[PDB]
């Protein structure tokens, strides 16, 4: 029966988080972790570690032969090829860099709400009892996710013929993250209370 | 700011117009808003200076 | 001018009628210390904007501060959301932090090394030298 | 002391921007990932890899993935197939 | 825009430029020395012009 949130204590407990009554020079110390777009830089590493781990040798070894026989003819077995391979490493890494870059900058900033995290870090340091909201997902709510994964291919095809195959291979994780991340919210409601 | 099915609309010339939230306010208890912007943090103190 | 000032702010006394001639007096010379917390508010702004957007400073020996540049974090935090919902989406990549300080003319050289075209001119320089390396044998 | 945020100090002790640690990104950011967001797939970024660019972070995970160790195998296998043709 | 601008180009367009420029004026003198030096200058002289 004990009220927690809309009581006389917890209201001023949250007004003091911003500059309502008291402000010293270090109230911005909370602000350096109040910021969003660090969760984006965390989930970027959390997906990209999985993104380069679903590929075997056989798929990428064939790229070697296709590229090797597309234009060059080996001149020196131990010299031309070694040097060519050496440049070939960075030229595949940079092209799959920009490939996954085009594959991720589109989908993060369309789907990740910014301040659903700052309201979180304004709650967990403050109460520890963070409420959270959901949503029933209509087909219109999942439609744009189903089309924008189809729009993710065009930003990857022109820089890489494999990064299309990699997103086609790793489409399962992208549909798994695009159904839960924007489905949950944290309520900034006027009339809310924890019990 | 709507209170019935709460929303953020913008008005111009008696017409709706697109905006977007980047530092959206802490709508709380009754008839009041709270702002997590950096300037509202030192709004009273910079008024304290004058 | 001194005379002008003398008569420009005339000697205006102060008095209130009282039934009795009773008066016990004090004086309060005063100023407030505006300097002591201006140098707190100036180092408040600087200790706020370096926590929101974390702007990089370039300090030299004997700790002297120079001009302050954007980070790699803030350009992602305020410019990229200007790019994703105000401007064209899904093609432009964010610039590194040091490349942001770098010249407007030199950025094409810094992206030339970061593109395939350096790795094409390394390919053409090593493949056509290799066709002319085996020409000696 | 709660979240142990790392400071970057230079010569003659001048403070620079203050970054997250490796400790706090698992304590406050990660339960928001594994109990509010999608579960059981994501890894915490290192602290020095958090200061780094938004673009080169995937290249820093490129070295930590298998593709450097596949492109080294291919560059040593097809060099080795063209080493024994001389002898 | 320049990162995308320098990544939708193949070898075949720029390699024909090599042969055209190479035979436009110079005649190869040494296969292992003259060509390498030519190649070396040939990098920055295309990079500056693009």
């Amino acid at each position: 029966v004990i009220d927690i949130f809309p009581t006389g204590q917890t209201m001023s407990f949250l007004r003091l988080l911003h500059g309502f009554l008291g402000t010293c020079r270090g109230q911005s110390m909370h602000q350096v972790l109040r910021d969003p777009c660090v969760l984006r830089k965390q989930l970027l590493y959390g997906v990209c570690k999985t993104l380069f781990d679903t590929i075997t040798v056989r798929r990428v070894a064939e790229e070697w032969k296709l590229h090797a026989a597309l234009f060059p003819y080996r001149a020196l077995d131990e010299e031309d090829l070694e040097q060519y391979l050496l440049v070939w490493s960075a030229s595949l890494r940079q092209s799959v860099q920009t490939g996954v870059l085009g594959a991720l900058r589109d989908i993060l900033y369309q789907y990740a709400d910014n301040d659903d995290y700052g309201l979180y870090v304004d709650w967990c340091v403050t109460v520890g009892l963070v409420p959270l909201l959901d949503v029933k997902t209509k087909p219109s709510e999942a439609a744009e996710r189903a089309q924008f994964v189809r729009a993710a291919v065009q930003r990857a095809t022109e820089t890489h013929p494999l990064a299309q195959d990699l997103l086609q291979a790793n489409l399962a994780l992208l549909l798994q993250v695009a159904e839960r991340l924007g489905a949950v919210r944290v309520a900034n409601a006027p009339e809310v209370r924890v019990f | 700011k709507k209170v019935r099915s709460e929303r953020l609309e913008a008005q111009l010339r008696g017409k709706h117009i697109r905006l977007y939230v980047a530092a959206e306010p802490l709508a709380y208890e009754r008839d009041k808003l709270l702002f997590t912007t950096p300037v509202a943090h030192l709004h009273e103190e910079i008024l304290r200076y004058d | 001018a001194v005379r002008k000032a003398r008569d420009a702010a005339p000697f205006r006394p102060l008095a209130v009628e009282d039934n009795r001639l009773v008066a016990n007096s004090f004086f309060s010379q005063f100023v407030p210390g505006t300097e002591s917390l201006e140098r707190f508010l100036t180092q408040l702004w600087e200790n706020e904007y370096f926590r929101t957007f974390r702007l990089r400073r370039l300090v030299t020996h004997q700790g002297a501060e120079e001009a302050i540049v954007y980070s790699n974090y803030t350009v992602e935090r305020v410019t990229l959301p200007y790019l994703c919902h105000i401007l064209a989406l899904g093609t432009l990549d964010p610039v590194p932090e040091a490349y942001l300080q770098l010249s407007f003319g030199e950025i094409v050289a810094a992206a030339y090394d970061d593109s395939k075209f350096c790795r094409y001119v390394e390919l053409i320089c090593s493949r056509e030298k290799a066709r002319r390396r085996q020409m000696s044998r």
